[PDB]
C-alpha cells in the first residue's frame, strides 16, 4: 500500500465575473486511499451547501473527486479548498486565484 | 450494461 | 458444520397456522438458497442470500412467506397462516461465494412440510410381513419377503429391513412413493410395499429373524390431541418373521 | 473513438459496518449511471439524460448485478486480507475496472478487465482476452481458480458482445450529446513572476471531449524545459478544462507560441502573447 | 420462459452409455451450462457445467454442442445407481434456476427371464396375502389397477449384490374376499411362459 496525497485545483466552472453567478470548483485527485474530507471556504467559513461527484478512480488506480457549490464571485470575497487526507498532517488549504 | 457476474478473487 | 443441515426433517402443520424452517448452511458459506419441490417437479426457486442481504426474493409466492438471514449463517423461512398448497418439500442450499468462480451449490437434506386442514387425518402406519411362497422357493431357490405398510397420513415414513438386527439393502427393493388406499381423496392415507429376497438356504433357516421396520414423522411433542385413539406421534412400527424350513 | 467503462470500489470499515461500495459507468468522459451502498435508494441511478429513457427492466437488472458486484467485492476483501495475512483491524481497498473501445467505425476495437488491491495491480486481463497478468503469489492462487473457472472466456464473451452492442446503444440513444464535439474556447494570459521573468499561460476551456493536446514551441521548435502542464479538469458542465505556462525572459514573449489540438476544431490552434 | 429444455422422461440399459439431451437455443456467450441430479429421496447435487470447451470428470463428461445451442451429459457406463432426475441449467448471474429435468430409468440386464406370480401368505396368523409379478425381462410394463379396490404397485429393480442377480418385481393385494392373483395380474400385463401356480 502506497498512500499518494491529493492534488488540488481550485477554480471556477466559467470565466470569472463579478456579479455573475457561477460555481467553484476543487477538484483533488491522484490520492489513495480514497477517505478524504475536502470543504470550500469563503472568507475562511465552510460554505454548507457543497456538492461532489461519484468517486471515481484513473488509469493508476488513484481517486479523483470534484466538489463544487454556486456562487457569485465578488472584488474582496476570498474562496479557498480546505483538504484532510491521511497523508496530510494538517489540512491544506489552496486559494482560489481568478487571475490565472 | 454491467458483466452479468464478476468472480472472486 | 460440514454439509447443508436443515430442520425439522419432517412437518406436520395445521392450515391456517404459521410455521418455521431452518437452515444451517455449510460453515463460512456465503451465499444460501432457500427453493421448494413438489412430486414431479423439479425445485421452484424461492429467494437467495449473500451474507445478511435477500438479494433476490423474486420467488416468493406471496405475502405469508418471509425469509431472514439476520446474521449472514442461519436462515429461517417463516411461512405465515399456512395453505395445503404450501405443502412441500423445502430446500436449503449454500454455496462458498457468489460469482464468475461458480462455486458448486450443497443442498441439504430437506424439510418435507405437510399442511393439513385436519390433523385428525393422521395416520400412523400398520405394517406386515408376507412370507415367501414355496412355489418361488422350489421353482428358483429364492425366497421373497414382502412388507405392507397400510393406512398412513401424510406420506411421512421411512421403511428398512432388519435381519438378525442388522439393516440390509441387498436384496432390497421399496416402491419409490406409496399408493393412496381411496385414489379420489386427495385426503387419502396411504400403502407402501417393500420386498427383500434372500436364497432359499436362508430363508430355510429358523434361527434367521426378519423384520420390516417402518419409520413415521407424526404429530410433535406440543401439537394438540383429543382423539381416543392414541395420538400418532412420531414412531416405529414393525412386523417380523422367522426362517421356516419347511 | 469510444469506449464504455465501469468502475468499482469497496473499502473495508473494520469497526463500522460492511464494506462501503461505490459504483459509477462512463460512456467516454460522461458518467451515466452510479450506485452507492450507503445512499437511501439502494438502486442503481442515472446520471445522462440518455440513459433515463431505459424501461424499468433495464434499472432493475442493473441493480441487481451491481449489488452482486458489491456482495462479490465484500467476499474479496475477506479473501484478501487472508492471501496477505492482514489483521482485522485495518482498512483495505479493491478497486475492479472493466469495459471496450470501439473505433471511429463503431467495430470492436480493444476489451479489458483488471483488477487492484490497496491500489495497486492485483490481476489483470491481458489485450487478448484469454490470459492474465498475476503480479505475486496471492495474484496467482486467483490466477489458477479463474483460469478454472474459465472466467476470461466468459470476460471475453461480454467485452466482444454485450458490452460494446450497448456501448453502440448508449452512443445511438445520446448521439446528440455524446456524439458532438465541443471545441476548445482558447486564450493566453501573461504574469511578471520576477524583474526579468514572465509566465504565459495557454489555456483551453469548455472542450469535449477530455482529450486535448497543449504544448509550447519557442521558434516553431517543440520546447519542454520549464513547461507546466495541469490535469485535465472538469468544469462541471460535462466540458473539461486545461491549462500549460512556460516561464520565458522577459521581451522574448513573441518567440514562444502555444499549440492545441482538438477533435472538435477544424485544425489545430496557434497562439501568441 | 424456460431456458432449458429436455425430455421428461428417459431409459437405458445397465452397464450401457446414456447420452442425456438438453436444448438451450437462445444462449449468450456469458451462459455457463449446469448439470444437476437428483437421486430418489435425496437433494439435486452438482455432476458437471462448462461454458465452451467438452468437460470431463469422475462422475460424467459434458459434451458442448460447437454452436452451444444444445449440450449432452454423458453416462459412460451407467448403473441402477444412476436412476434419477438429470437437470440441465442454463445460468449466468448464480440464480442457478431449475426445470423439470430428464427423469432417467436403469432397467436391468434380465438374462434368463423367469415370468412367474406367486402368492405370499401373511407371517402372522391373519388370513391375508399379496401377489408377487416377478423375474420378468425388462420389457414388461405393469400398470396401475382399474379397480380401485384393487393396488398394483409399479415394477421395482432388487439387486443380489452377493450373487450378481438382479430381479424386477410388482406387488399387488386387495382385501375384497372373490380376489384372486389373475384378477390384477391379467394377460393384459403378463407375458407367457408366465409360471402362475395355485
Amino acid at each position: 500500500m502506497i498512500q499518494r496525497t491529493p492534488k488540488i485545483q481550485v477554480y471556477s466552472r466559467h470565466p470569472a465575473e463579478n456579479g455573475k453567478s457561477n460555481f467553484l470548483n476543487c477538484y483533488v485527485s491522484g490520492f489513495h486511499p480514497s477517505d478524504i474530507e475536502v470543504d470550500l471556504l469563503k472568507n475562511g467559513e465552510r460554505i454548507e451547501k457543497v456538492e461532489h461527484s461519484d468517486l471515481s478512480f484513473s488509469k493508476d488506480w488513484s481517486f479523483y473527486l470534484l466538489y463544487y457549490t454556486e456562487f457569485t464571485p465578488t472584488e474582496k470575497d476570498e474562496y479557498a479548498c480546505r483538504v484532510n487526507h491521511v497523508t496530510l498532517s494538517q489540512p491544506k488549504i489552496v486559494k482560489w486565484d481568478r487571475d490565472m | 450494461n454491467l458483466v452479468p457476474m464478476v468472480a472472486t478473487v | 458444520g460440514a454439509g447443508v443441515s436443515q430442520s425439522p426433517r419432517y412437518k406436520v402443520t395445521k392450515r391456517g397456522q404459521d410455521v418455521a424452517l431452518r437452515c444451517d448452511p455449510i460453515s463460512g458459506h456465503v451465499s444460501l438458497y432457500w427453493y421448494r419441490q413438489a412430486l414431479g417437479q423439479g425445485p421452484e426457486f424461492l429467494t437467495y442470500f449473500n451474507y445478511e442481504a435477500q438479494q433476490d426474493k423474486s420467488g416468493l409466492p406471496n405475502d405469508r412467506f418471509s425469509a431472514e438471514r439476520p446474521e449472514g449463517s442461519i436462515s429461517t423461512l417463516t411461512i405465515q397462516r399456512t395453505e395445503q398448497r404450501d405443502s412441500a418439500m423445502y430446500r436449503c442450499a449454500s454455496s462458498l461465494a457468489p460469482g464468475t468462480t461458480n462455486e458448486k451449490l450443497f443442498f441439504g437434506s430437506g424439510t418435507q412440510l405437510s399442511v393439513l386442514e385436519d390433523l385428525n387425518k393422521v395416520f400412523p402406519p400398520e405394517v406386515a410381513v408376507f412370507e415367501p411362497s414355496e412355489a418361488e422357493i422350489s421353482h428358483t431357490q429364492k425366497a421373497t419377503l414382502v412388507c405392507l405398510a397400510t393406512g398412513f397420513y401424510p406420506d411421512h415414513v421411512e421403511l428398512s429391513w432388519w435381519v438378525n438386527g442388522k439393516e440390509v439393502h441387498s436384496g432390497v427393493c421399496t416402491d419409490p412413493q406409496p399408493l393412496k388406499e381411496q385414489p379420489a381423496l386427495n385426503d387419502s392415507r396411504y400403502a407402501l410395499s417393500s420386498r427383500l429376497r434372500v436364497s432359499a438356504t436362508f430363508w430355510q433357516n429358523p434361527r434367521n429373524h426378519f423384520r420390516c421396520q417402518v419409520q413415521f414423522y407424526g404429530l410433535s411433542e406440543n401439537d394438540e390431541w383429543t382423539q381416543d385413539r392414541a395420538k400418532p406421534v412420531t414412531q416405529i412400527v414393525s412386523a417380523e418373521a422367522w426362517g421356516r424350513a419347511d | 473513438s469510444h469506449s464504455m467503462r465501469y468502475f468499482f470500489t469497496s473499502v473495508s470499515r473494520p469497526g463500522r459496518g460492511e464494506p462501503r461500495f461505490i459504483a459509477v459507468g462512463y460512456v467516454d468522459d460522461t458518467q451515466f449511471v452510479r450506485f452507492d451502498s450507503d445512499a437511501a435508494s439502494q438502486r442503481m441511478e442515472p446520471r445522462a439524460p440518455w440513459i433515463e429513457q431505459e424501461g424499468p427492466e433495464y434499472w432493475d437488472g442493473e441493480t441487481r448485478k451491481v449489488k452482486a458486484h458489491s456482495q462479490t467485492h465484500r467476499v474479496d476483501l475477506g479473501t484478501l486480507r487472508g492471501y496477505y495475512n492482514q489483521s482485522e483491524a485495518g482498512s483495505h481497498t479493491v478497486q475492479r475496472m472493466y469495459g471496450c473501445d470501439v473505433g471511429s467505425d463503431w467495430r470492436f476495437l480493444r476489451g479489458y478487465h483488471q483488477y487492484a488491491y490497496d491500489g495497486k495491480d492485483y490481476i489483470a486481463l491481458k489485450e487478448d482476452l484469454r490470459s492474465w497478468t498475476a503480479a505475486d503469489m496471492a495474484a496467482q492462487t486467483t490466477k489458477h481458480k479463474w483460469e478454472a473457472a474459465h472466467v476470461a472466456e466468459q470476460l471475453r464473451a461480454y467485452l466482444e458482445g454485450t458490452c460494446v452492442e450497448w456501448l453502440r446503444r448508449y452512443l445511438e440513444n445520446g448521439k446528440e450529446t455524446l456524439q458532438r464535439t465541443d471545441a476548445p474556447k482558447t486564450h493566453m494570459t501573461h504574469h511578471a513572476v520576477s524583474d526579468h521573468e514572465a509566465t504565459l499561460r495557454c489555456w483551453a476551456l469548455s472542450f469535449y471531449p477530455a482529450e486535448i493536446t497543449l504544448t509550447w514551441q519557442r521558434d516553431g521548435e517543440d520546447q519542454t524545459q520549464d513547461t507546466e502542464l495541469v490535469e485535465t479538469r472538469p468544469a462541471g458542465d460535462g466540458t473539461f478544462q486545461k491549462w500549460a505556462a512556460v516561464v520565458v525572459p522577459s521581451g522574448q514573449e513573441q518567440r514562444y507560441t502555444c499549440h492545441v489540438q482538438h477533435e472538435g476544431l477544424p485544425k489545430p490552434l496557434t497562439l501568441r502573447w | 420462459d424456460a431456458k432449458t429444455t429436455q425430455p421428461n422422461s428417459m431409459e437405458s440399459n445397465e452397464e450401457e452409455p446414456v447420452h442425456l439431451p438438453c436444448n438451450h437455443s437462445t444462449i449468450s456467450g456469458t451462459d455457463y451450462i449446469h448439470w444437476y441430479r437428483q437421486l430418489p429421496s435425496q437433494g439435486p447435487e452438482y455432476v458437471i457445467h462448462g461454458l465452451t470447451s467438452n468437460v470431463n470428470n469422475r462422475m460424467a463428461s459434458l459434451a458442448i454442442a460447437e454452436d452451444r445451442k444444445s449440450s449432452t451429459l454423458i453416462l459412460h457406463r451407467a448403473t441402477l445407481r444412476d436412476a434419477a432426475v438429470y437437470y440441465c441449467i442454463l445460468d449466468n448471474n448464480n440464480d442457478m434456476r431449475f426445470g423439470a429435468g430428464t427423469r432417467l430409468t436403469v432397467k436391468p440386464n434380465i438374462q434368463n427371464p423367469d415370468p412367474a406370480v406367486y402368492q405370499l401368505r401373511d407371517s402372522k396368523s391373519s388370513d391375508k396375502s399379496v401377489c408377487l409379478f416377478t423375474d420378468f425381462d425388462s420389457q414388461t410394463n405393469v400398470s396401475q389397477s382399474k379397480d380401485s379396490d384393487v393396488y398394483i404397485t409399479d415394477k421395482c429393480v432388487l439387486d443380489m449384490r452377493s450373487m450378481d442377480f438382479k430381479s424386477n418385481s410388482a406387488v399387488a393385494w386387495s382385501n375384497k374376499s372373490d380376489f384372486a392373483c389373475a384378477n390384477a395380474f391379467n394377460n393384459s400385463i403378463i407375458p407367457e411362459d408366465t409360471f402362475f401356480p395355485s
